[PDB]
RNA sequence: GGCCGGUCCGGAUUUCCAACGGGGCCUUUCCUUUUUACUUUGAAAAAAUUAGAGUGUUCAAAGCAGGCGUAUUGCUCGAAUAUAUUAGCAUGGAAUAAUAGAAUAGGUUGGUUCUAUUUCUAGGACCUGAUUAAUAGGGACGGUCGGGGGCAUCAGUAUUCAAUUGUCAGAGGUGAAAUUCUUGGAUUUAUUGAAGACUAACUACUGCGAAAGCAUUUGCCAAGGACGUUUUCAUUAAUCAAGAACGUAGGGAUCGGGUGGUGUUUUUUUAAUGACCCACUCGGCACCUUGGGGGAGUAUGGUCGCAAGGCUGAAACUUAAAGGAAU
């Protein structure tokens, strides 16, 4: 599988159980931004990079804000005429969550995307 | 199938008790490799006796790379080199005695992981191509 | 912009400290040896293909007029907006998925001249490349562990057979019987010998093997697991076509390895280094608690059945014998 994929299935269903702390490694710098905007969103709390020699552990502590997280396979390129029906057939409800792109000139959601007007290719989504 | 495996530690400018120098180090390691010990021997043998932490970490290159650095390398991999020579001696003793099918399943079993590595090594070319078993 | 005199009793001179910005600039000195997939601009876009707009066609479907002036050099509006691509144009910005990259970087002979109290000396030529080391992986090594496998060997008492005896009417077998053998002594008893087969009790919710399967001892041959490891290599991985060989969490235990503890079994100058208890750990087999809708029926004026009835003999023959039948 992926190493941004299992990462966001261990704090989703570790949440789901309903704990404070998650660990997750090998935590590539895409998970490092990924949940870099979640929580400049406030849906996780802070988290610590353990840095080992190998690869890393990040450890995320979070609270019951969050629900769903999720990536999406393949990452393929959204227009700025797309982004609004991929948060219509992504998220449940409209102005409630967030859809993250990789764009060219950062790593941002849906709403800093088009507040920049930039686009890229979509990554995934967290409401 | 589980773990079992050796945790090299976090530090890098290792270890501070080491009041040997870094040329006799890559000494010991030339007078064993020409003794004729393979890369594994002769780092468990400056390991425990003239004890080392590993060599990749007091000299600033690893023995495989050193052996090559003063012409001992080998022409093989170590890998293949001890995996053909078991799969050898698993053939000469099925040959001693044929009815041994377990022994069959085996060695199947070795020239598959035999295969396995050796195309690996077809495609890093570090032993060349047209090779197949010896 | 602040701090210090020294000219005179608050105007000129000055040192240092901070904040901006300015200029020369420190490090390849020795060596052969980036494009592609995304967002903005302008053309090329024919109606029938859409919708937008004004207008009393009597309304509507339908139809598309700018008209007024000062009908004078001017006052004003409806035919404002639509995919026309996938194949296609040209220009400028920078993450991710590839991709160039990094003409990736250094460290064994003979001859010449310069040296003072043979010491001891200075410059030419010529005689093999660069991240980390995953609770991804395969490999080495150590002590092991197993009814894992192959070969050879050893053992057991049964079973069968044979021999040597000993004693006398029964003995296997059966539900009884029957049958079988037995006075040529069987069955049973004792002493041996041969043969091949098999490894009972120990044997468990224990072990091993990819599965089927796998239990006598010893030796040999190799293999495998797990554990240990500050050993090495660096994605070598994963999954099946095709083909190949074989026939939800937690807890208590327990097996294999390791670590630590500190009591008993143990012992001591021959080498080897046990058993138990307790904790932690890793990995195991386990445990405990989390080809078509139908069937039951009831019926059947269809459709295929079936028993059908009733002394035979016995009919063309009221007919015998014999047999039921009732008595």
């Amino acid at each position: 599988s992926s190493v941004l994929a299992d990462a966001l299935n261990a704090i989703n269903n570790a949440e789901k159980t309903g704990k404070r702390q998650v660990l997750l490694r090998p935590s590539s710098k895409v998970i490092i931004k990924f949940l870099q905007v979640m929580q400049k969103h406030g849906y996780i709390g802070e988290f610590e990079y353990i840095d080992d020699h190998r690869s890393g552990k990040i450890v995320v502590q979070l609270n019951g804000r969050l629900n769903k997280c999720g990536v999406i396979s393949p990452r393929f390129n959204v227009k700025i005429g797309d982004i609004e029906k991929w948060t219509a057939n992504l998220l449940p409800a409209r102005q409630f969550g967030y859809v993250i792109l990789t764009t060219s000139a950062g790593i941002m959601d849906h709403e800093e995307a088009r507040r920049k007007h930039v686009s890229g290719k979509i990554l995934g989504f967290v409401y | 199938k589980g773990i079992s495996s050796s945790a090299i530690p976090y530090s890098r400018n290792a270890p501070a008790w080491f009041k040997l120098s870094s040329e006799s180090v890559i000494e010991q390691i030339v007078k064993y490799a020409r003794k004729g010990l393979t890369p594994s021997q002769i780092g468990v043998l400056l390991r425990d006796a003239h004890g080392v932490t590993q060599a990749r970490v007091i000299t600033g290159n690893k023995i495989m790379r050193i052996l090559k650095s003063n012409g001992l390398a080998p022409e093989i991999p170590e890998d293949l080199y001890y995996l053909i020579k078991k799969a050898v001696s698993v053939r000469k003793h099925l040959e001693r005695n044929r009815k041994d099918k377990d022994a069959k399943f085996r060695l199947i079993l070795i020239e598959s992981r035999i295969h396995r590595l050796a195309r690996y090594y077809r495609t890093v070319a570090v032993l060349p191509p047209n090779w197949k078993y010896e």
